[PDB]
């Protein structure tokens, strides 16, 4: 019994050593699932870090290698490959605030929030949201301001409070609170520490899934 | 009505396949594999003796 | 009187409690969960030295009845190795565990690096060997010496005759209760002091609740490791300095002591397999 | 406006002549023939080498060898006599939705989710495999992927269309456009001319290689239809959807032959195959496990519940020796 | 731990 079948459970062994490392590789770094509107500006909050259906986007920061995937470029039935996405560490969901008022984009910006937030696949993964083009919402407000393309809104038509509106009209279309957090960051065309919001958003839930891991949760 | 036309096309070109109904269609999907029994290692289960598992 | 026979039934409950608890979880270990995971393994590493040395427990009994050590010499070696050999390992899984949960929590970029499920096993080798490193030393000295009338089992020391063993005790108590509870209680307020300035569970009143369920296991689990160990470790220290009046109020307190000794071993099934989400899948 | 009339006049007479000349009544074609009893299969063999959720699956013509990939980009050349592993090859495109194996073993396929069907070589001197072709083309995602020989290759894209190529030139040397919607699912003959695909549609259209223009067309689902295979005499072909639904549809009658659906499913499938006689068919159900319908009697013949998670694929062999049930939970079974 | 002594 096993004569010559020795040699390949020694190649069987030392090939599944190399899957067994290879998925080590793989389990240290963390991937974060990018989607965002069309002509939202998604391209720069690529840019600002370091750095075809999924295109990569592999960097680091403080040894903790991520992987971004801009997938938008694809147009298909997200239903049938979103599954593929299960299991992913963050969500960057960029939204603008340059498509804020062409058609309101910022309500189907809204569908399609409320379309990943309540998802089947996604009920566990935190939601990273990056309100782009603050530098120039903070002056498409001062002439035309939000009262517009808003019935219920009043008081702030300043940037000041009326952006803090849009994260609380984006933070209310969460079902699920007590599982999900959301977070949200303010970019700019200066000011490069995206990415350590990023890292702190990542770290906050390396906590989660190391304590559903120990047993705590 | 570019593709409009082509789905006129189709569903022409499909339109004349020779039917067969389906007592003459269903029952040679019984016929066939009621010939095909012997051959099946999921129907009856074979033992050990040729099992290569 | 009639104390040394009933006091055999509630200091052997332990035994049988804590065999039954450590089998439930060794066994649901292997036959639920596989040993996939990292955490796992220190689980059943816990479960299996609590349930090695709490089926030790009925051969201390018979050294209250019966007055000897009844079993010769071709067990009291065997059996003081293995029980301070399981004793340093479920001190040291628990302490391991510790250092896992706070890498976990309060370094949570470096725990992806270290806390692979091979690193843990190799981790787990490292305090078995480490464990056997000093209860060996007890091994080759676990001698017989017959008293009066009996078979004895005790540990006689080498030149110099009453100190080499006088420091076996002190080495015990400052490696085995001083560190680990000197390392499990840091080692878990700071892991505390990180989950309150956590975004997933300061606020959200159901998070926040959640938050403190992991404050009172962790509460819980620190508590209940200080009450069973420390009269079995103040004790024989006090044994050390006076000689204690033989009244006879104290030795049936003695075997109670040696029971909340091993109430710890007893109640880590309870602790741990129990209070988590991984018995309910 | 009328020649969209004239679209729905010709939908609605391909849909009078087999309700004119089609007296389907296979409930009275199964007063005769007597069911299989129970089928009792275990798992043989549990081949353990992934470490993430599996998405294909497919074996040669040996019976011996099979392929499977999954979200790690690690496509493994499994054994299932001895367990063991011939070949574990790296890849760039993590996120592949299927696999082949061409029928003279030499060959094996991916393709996932950015266009691109790399079939690789295995029988190659000096060295381990080799990327022959990176096949591109496409512009949605690939969902299947299947050999008709050594030269030429059939997929079913995401972006509606599907193709046939030729390895050595790496061009789509025929396209398959019919669909509206997204095309999930592709399968074979016994004489690799006229091949099926399942689409978003709701529809699963025959094509055939020869000319690039579809035969028939069978609607009948309410759902996307997410696995389809021919019956091994060529002439019927099952269809498993999101409507908890795997139908099995015929080609001489032309339509819906029979329906397979219990009481108290509400999820979809994944995969659908059949024996190498056909009496009994594998469904791949979404309640993590699958099922063996018997597939001339419209009743189900066995459960083979042994996953934690949801199958994906599901492939037979040709000698009929086994079933491989390939869950998400990394564990990919060998019943038997 | 206690007993053997």
């Amino acid at each position: 019994l096993s004569a010559e079948d020795k040699a390949a459970v020694e190649r069987s062994k030392m090939i599944d050593r190399n899957l067994r490392e290879d998925g080590e590789k793989a389990a240290r770094e963390v991937k974060l699932l990018l989607l965002g509107a069309g002509e939202s500006g998604k391209s720069t909050i690529v840019k600002q870090m370091k750095i075809t259906g999924i295109v990569e986007t592999h960097f680091t920061f403080k040894d903790l290698h991520f992987k971004m995937f801009d997938v938008g470029g694809q147009r298909s039935e997200r239903k049938k490959w979103i599954h593929c996405f299960e299991g992913v560490t963050a969500i960057i969901f960029c939204v603008a605030l340059s498509d804020y008022d062409l058609v309101n984009r910022m309500h189907e910006s809204m569908k399609l929030f409320d379309s990943i937030c309540n998802n089947k696949w996604f009920t566990d993964t935190s939601i990273i949201l990056f309100l782009n083009k603050k530098d120039l919402f903070e002056e498409k407000i001062k002439k035309s301001p939000l009262t517009i393309c808003y019935p219920e809104y009043a008081g702030s038509n300043t940037y000041e409070e009326a952006a803090a509106y849009i994260q609380c009209q984006f933070e209310d279309l969460n079902k699920r609170k007590d599982t999900k957090e959301i977070y949200t960051h303010f970019t700019c065309a200066t000011d490069t520490k995206n990415v350590q919001f990023v890292f702190d958003a990542v770290t906050d839930v390396i906590i989660k899934n190391n304590l559903k891991d120990c047993g705590l949760f | 009505i570019a593709q409009a036309r082509k789905l006129v096309e189709q569903l022409k070109m499909e339109a004349n396949i020779d039917r067969i109904k389906v007592s003459k269609a269903a029952a040679d999907l019984m016929a066939y594999c009621e010939a095909h029994a012997k051959e099946d290692p999921l129907l009856t289960p074979v033992p050990a003796s040729e099992n290569p598992f | 009187m009639v104390t040394a026979i009933t006091i055999m039934a509630l200091y052997s409950i332990v035994c049988v409690v804590g065999l039954f608890g450590n089998f439930l979880v060794m066994y649901v270990i292997v036959r639920y969960t596989k040993m996939k995971t990292a955490t796992n393994i220190y689980i059943f590493n816990l479960a299996l030295a609590d349930a090695l040395a709490t089926s030790t427990l009925p051969f201390q009994s018979v050294n209250y009845l019966m007055g000897t050590w009844p079993f010769g010499n071709i067990l009291c070696k065997i059996v003081i190795s293995i029980d301070y050999y399981n004793m340093f390992t479920s001190i040291f899984t628990l302490c391991t565990m510790s250092v896992d949960r706070y890498i976990a929590v309060c370094h949570p970029v470096k725990a992806l690096d270290f806390r692979t499920p091979r690193n843990a096993k190799i981790v787990n080798v490292c305090n078995w060997i480490l464990s056997s490193a000093i209860g060996l030393p007890v091994m080759f000295m676990a001698t017989t010496k017959y008293r009066q009338g009996s078979i004895d089992c005790t540990l006689t020391f080498s030149h110099p005759t009453w100190y080499w063993e006088n420091l076996l005790k002190i080495c015990v108590f400052i490696f085995a209760f001083i560190m680990p509870v000197l390392i499990i209680t840091v080692c878990y307020g700071l892991m505390i002091l990180r989950l309150k300035s956590v975004r997933m569970l300061s606020g959200s009143k159901e998070k926040d609740r959640n938050l403190r369920r992991i404050t009172r296991m962790v509460l819980v689990v620190v508590a209940v490791f200080i009450v069973c160990w420390t009269p079995i470790h103040i004790y024989v220290i006090i044994k050390a300095l006076i000689t204690i009046p033989e009244t006879t109020f104290q030795t049936v307190s003695w075997h109670f002591c040696i029971a909340l000794g091993y109430t710890n071993s007893c109640l880590n099934p309870v602790l741990y397999a129990f209070l988590d989400e991984n018995f309910k899948r | 406006d009328q020649l969209r009339q004239e679209a729905e006049q010709l939908k609605n007479q391909i849909r009078d002549a087999r309700k004119a000349c089609a007296d389907a009544t296979l409930s009275q074609i199964t007063n005769n023939i007597d069911p299989v009893g129970r089928i009792q299969m275990r798992t043989r063999r549990t081949l353990r080498g992934h470490l993430a959720k599996i998405y294909a699956m497919h074996w040669g013509t040996d019976s011996r060898l099979l392929v499977s990939a999954s979200q790690d980009g690690k496509l493994i050349i499994w054994d299932s006599y001895t367990t063991n592993k011939v070949h574990a090859i790296p890849l760039r495109s993590s996120w592949v939705m299927t696999c082949a194996y061409a029928p003279s073993g030499n060959y094996v396929a991916c393709g996932g989710l950015d266009n691109i069907c790399s079939i690789y070589n295995l029988k190659t001197r000096e060295g381990n495999v080799r990327v022959s072709r990176e096949l591109a083309g496409h512009t949605g995602y690939l969902s299947c992927c299947r050999f008709l020989d050594d030269n030429q290759i059939v997929t079913s894209s995401g972006d509606t269309t599907c193709a046939l190529w030729d390895i050595e030139t790496g061009q789509q040397t025929t396209t398959f456009t019919g669909h509206t919607g997204d095309v999930m699912s592709l399968s074979l003959a016994p004489d690799t001319r006229l091949f099926v695909s399942g689409a978003c549609d709701a529809s699963a259209k025959l094509w055939d290689v020869r000319e690039g223009m579809c035969r028939q067309t069978f609607t009948g689902h309410e759902s996307d239809i997410n696995a389809i295979c021919f019956f091994p005499n060529g002439n019927a072909f099952a269809t498993g959807s999101d409507d908890a639904t795997c139908r099995l549809f015929d080609l001489r009658a032309d339509q819906e032959l029979m329906t397979y659906s219990h009481d108290n499913i509400i999820c979809g499938i994944t995969s659908v195959s059949f024996s190498k006689s056909g009496r009994l068919l594998l469904a791949g159900y979404d309640d993590f496990n699958c099922n063996v319908w018997d597939a001339l009697k419209a009743d189900r013949a066995g459960v083979l519940a042994g996953h934690d998670n949801r199958v994906s694929c599901l492939g037979v062999t040709d000698d009929g020796m086994a079933v491989a049930t390939g869950s998400w939970d990394s564990f990919l079974k060998i019943w038997n | 731990y206690x007993g053997f002594x």
